[PDB]
RNA sequence: AGAGUUAAAUUAUAACUAAGCUGUAAAAAGCCCUAGUUAAAAUAAAAUAACCCACGAAAGUGACUCUAAUAAUCCUGACACACGAUAGCUAGGACCCAAACUGGGAUUAGAUACCCCACUAUGCCUAGCCCUAAACCCAAAUAGUUACAUAACAAAACUA
């Protein structure tokens, strides 16, 4: 409100395609976590009920990180197998 | 060593008289701290003017 | 008689030291269509993909140039006691036994 | 480097639409609320040229929520605005609701030309406490 | 009496430890360019470690520095100052694909 | 240097500016302060518009005053700065150069944590 | 623990503009001293950073600045001493927003509830009480060891 307007969260559509530029802006906000925050902040969420969220999120992030790594590590051996029908 | 550093800066301090000088000088020579970084750790300071 | 420790101290596998970015010589002992299984002699063979340049030049028995990345592929993962082995080593293909 | 989005308020940038500076192009406020949408097209001078609501468009208490209604309001809004002769519009969406995209499309399809989207959706930096969550 | 046994020395092949892009740099709240380098252009967000890729101490340092630069008003909150949008980009984010 | 004074001042012409700075350092030298240096950072358009003394300002001049002062004092100078009609925002920070540089030796790599869960032959 | 400060948001209150605005699974009631825009103090609460894991004895503590400042050459120890989330009580201020209660509106066989709408004690400050929690990491303190060893499950087993 004290900041200069139109500098923030602004995309300018190129070659007149609107839908593309909107997708772009959406990708911005969702990349920064603002959509999850708006949606979060429609109602309240109590501090306890918040650390639960945090911890469940962070556990899940750890799991998915690890499992991802493991998958991409074992990726090589997806290759068609040499020894078949030994 | 410390005491001598301060002894050296005591000549450069601003005192009641030098106000007239210093202030007039401060307006004459704007100084920037504005300073940047490169992915290699290198700095690029503001481009020469 | 040679003591084992001596055999160890003077071996090439010791002399090489750390595995990263080493330039190694290797041999192709098995082929599946795009994939060439290369024993450079270390413990485990590595795998490669036949390059576009001179495809038919790389055959079983052919000798090859390798840039050795890792002597073997291993890591420990979430809730694991022992780390996990691929039973291969990581290497890159440079040229074929440039002579 | 073509179409860097955020054109500066300094004059270093010459790009004109209908021979106007980006500062002079009309602002269309879109407000997308879960039960509603409203567009208001205003001059760079802040004199309102067009207003359309999902209700003003003759939908009713629930149905006025939908994206259908949004594009509907958008069209007629751009009609009233086109009547006063605005070619180009820089748009701002306020709130996050069903008729965001629909209404923006509604301005285009309604024959109004869009340059910019910027999102001003109020994001508390932890000011006023929200109302309690619901089932409880 | 076996002179060919191994030696109990430290690892000579030990690789030098990696460095945060600022390791032994100096973060001041005064250079807003620097602090601008770690902020999301559209939001005014502060990027996390997993983006910036900094040590613990340098992240923390940067964060505090920024907040100071915001209240004292050398730097704005809700957008990256346009002057600095054209400067070198440090972080790993891809917005536009 | 011990303390640092960030002066954001109402943008004026030169004489009025000079006046303001002068009387500022006078006030400081009266509360017992030793002034090291004066660094003009220019007149910038503020990042955002600041409202003080019933005036809402767009631009401002920027100044930096390094000085030594006794602990008891800082409040006094802050008060006398807040009172002032042309200060568009004051502040006083412990001068950055008292804070030490403790060498980042680098990243101490964190290994995956083991022996969290018991060894159990489950399923 | 003090003292000073405010970026986002919100609200008074004006200027325009349109008749609606709000609200749900769907509605109704409610409000049009309404709504969108443009201005704007106070009060309250502190996005991102945090994929961090620091500080405190615990409760607790994450906007900014400065002042004061974190017991013990360090074993255990009470019915003694000093603290102790929320809620609550006493007196005085504060009041954006939230909100037990309550009154409307729906739903329902009923609906003293879940959904909707207002509005209050109350959350906020200063001073004084009250001394309770799933105050739980349900895992006492201080030195140790990984020997011996799987009731089950959970955070593996044990000495002194
Ligand atoms: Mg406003
Ligand atoms: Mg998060
Ligand atoms: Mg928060
Ligand atoms: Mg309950
Ligand atoms: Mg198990
Ligand atoms: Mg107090
Ligand atoms: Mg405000
Ligand atoms: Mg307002
Ligand atoms: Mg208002
Ligand atoms: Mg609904
Ligand atoms: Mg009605
Ligand atoms: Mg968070
Ligand atoms: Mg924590
Ligand atoms: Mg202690
Ligand atoms: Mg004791
Ligand atoms: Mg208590
Ligand atoms: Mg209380
Ligand atoms: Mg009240
Ligand atoms: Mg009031
Ligand atoms: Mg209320
Ligand atoms: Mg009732
Ligand atoms: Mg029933
Ligand atoms: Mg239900
Ligand atoms: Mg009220
Ligand atoms: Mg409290
Ligand atoms: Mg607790
Ligand atoms: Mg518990
Ligand atoms: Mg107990
Ligand atoms: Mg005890
Ligand atoms: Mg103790
Ligand atoms: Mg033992
Ligand atoms: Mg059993
Ligand atoms: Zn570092």
């Amino acid at each position: 409100a004290n900041h200069l307007k139109f500098i923030a969260r602004t995309v300018m559509v190129q070659e007149g395609n609107v839908e593309g530029a909107y997708r772009t802006l959406n990708r911005i906000l969702t990349m920064d976590g603002l959509i999850e925050d708006i949606k979060r902040r429609r109602y309240y969420e109590k501090p306890c009920r918040r650390r639960q969220r945090e911890s469940y999120e962070t556990c899940r992030r750890i799991y998915n990180m690890e499992m991802a790594r493991k998958i991409n590590f074992l990726m090589r051996k997806n290759r068609a197998d040499p020894w078949q029908g030994c | 060593q410390e005491v001598l550093q301060l002894q050296e800066e005591a000549k450069t301090f601003i005192t009641r008289e030098n106000l007239e000088a210093r202030v007039e000088e401060a307006l004459d020579s704007p100084k920037s701290y504005n300073w940047a970084i490169t992915r290699e750790g290198l700095v690029v300071r503001p481009q020469q003017k | 008689v040679e003591s084992f420790a001596s055999m160890l101290r003077h071996s090439p596998l010791t002399q090489m030291g750390p595995a990263k970015n080493k330039l190694v010589i290797g041999q192709i002992f098995h082929i599946v269509e795009d994939d060439l299984y290369i024993d450079f002699g270390g413990k485990f063979h590595c795998v490669c993909k036949r390059p576009e340049v001179d495809g038919e030049k790389y055959q079983k028995g052919t000798r090859v140039r390798l840039r050795l990345l890792d002597l073997e592929l291993t890591s420990r993962f979430l809730g694991a006691t022992t780390d996990t082995t691929i039973l291969e080593a990581d290497a890159v293909l440079l040229g074929l036994q440039e002579s | 480097s073509f179409s860097i989005y955020p054109p500066i308020p300094g004059q270093e940038n010459s790009l004109r639409w209908a021979g106007k500076k980006f500062e002079e192009i009309p602002i269309a406020h879109i407000k997308a609320s879960y039960n509603n949408t409203q567009i208001q097209v205003v001059s760079a001078a802040h004199q309102p040229l067009a207003h359309a609501s999902c209700g003003t468009e003759g939908f009713r208490n629930a149905k006025k929520g939908t994206g259908i209604a949004a594009q509907t309001a958008g069209i007629a809004a751009a009609a009233k605005a086109t009547g006063k002769g605005v070619t180009h519009v820089r748009v701002v969406v306020k709130g996050l609701g069903p008729g965001r995209l629909s209404a923006i499309k509604g301005l285009t399809m309604g024959g109004l030309e869009v340059i910019s989207i910027t999102d001003n959706t109020p994001i508390p930096h932890n000011g006023c406490r929200p109302r309690k969550a619901r089932r409880l | 009496s076996n002179e060919d046994l191994p030696v109990p020395m430290e690892n000579p092949y030990k690789e030098p430890l990696k460095k945060c892009i600022l390791c032994e740099k100096h973060v001041d709240y005064k250079n807003v360019q620097l602090l601008s380098q770690f902020i999301s252009p559209f939001t005014g967000c502060i990027y996390g470690r997993h983006i910036t890729g900094l040590c613990g101490k340098k992240q923390k340092e940067i964060t505090k520095a920024i907040k100071r630069a915001q209240i004292l008003g050398f730097m704005p909150v809700t957008y990256k100052d346009p002057a600095y949008l054209k400067d070198p980009k440090v972080c790993n984010i891809k917005y536009r694909e | 240097p011990r303390y640092e004074l960030a002066l954001i001042l109402k943008a004026m012409q030169r004489p009025e500016t000079a006046a303001a700075l002068k009387r500022t350092l006078e006030a400081l030298m009266d509360r017992g302060a030793v002034v090291r240096n004066l660094e003009n950072l220019g007149e910038r358009m503020l990042p955002y518009k600041i409202s003080a003394h019933n005036q809402r300002h767009s631009r401002g001049g920027y100044f930096l005053v390094d000085f030594y002062a006794p602990a008891t004092t800082v409040e006094s100078m802050m008060e006398h700065l807040s009172r002032d009609i042309d200060v568009i925002r004051p502040n006083i920070v412990k001068h950055p150069l008292t804070q030490e540089v403790k060498e980042c030796e680098g990243i101490v790599p964190v290994p995956l944590e083991e022996k969290l869960y018991s060894t159990k032959k489950r399923k």
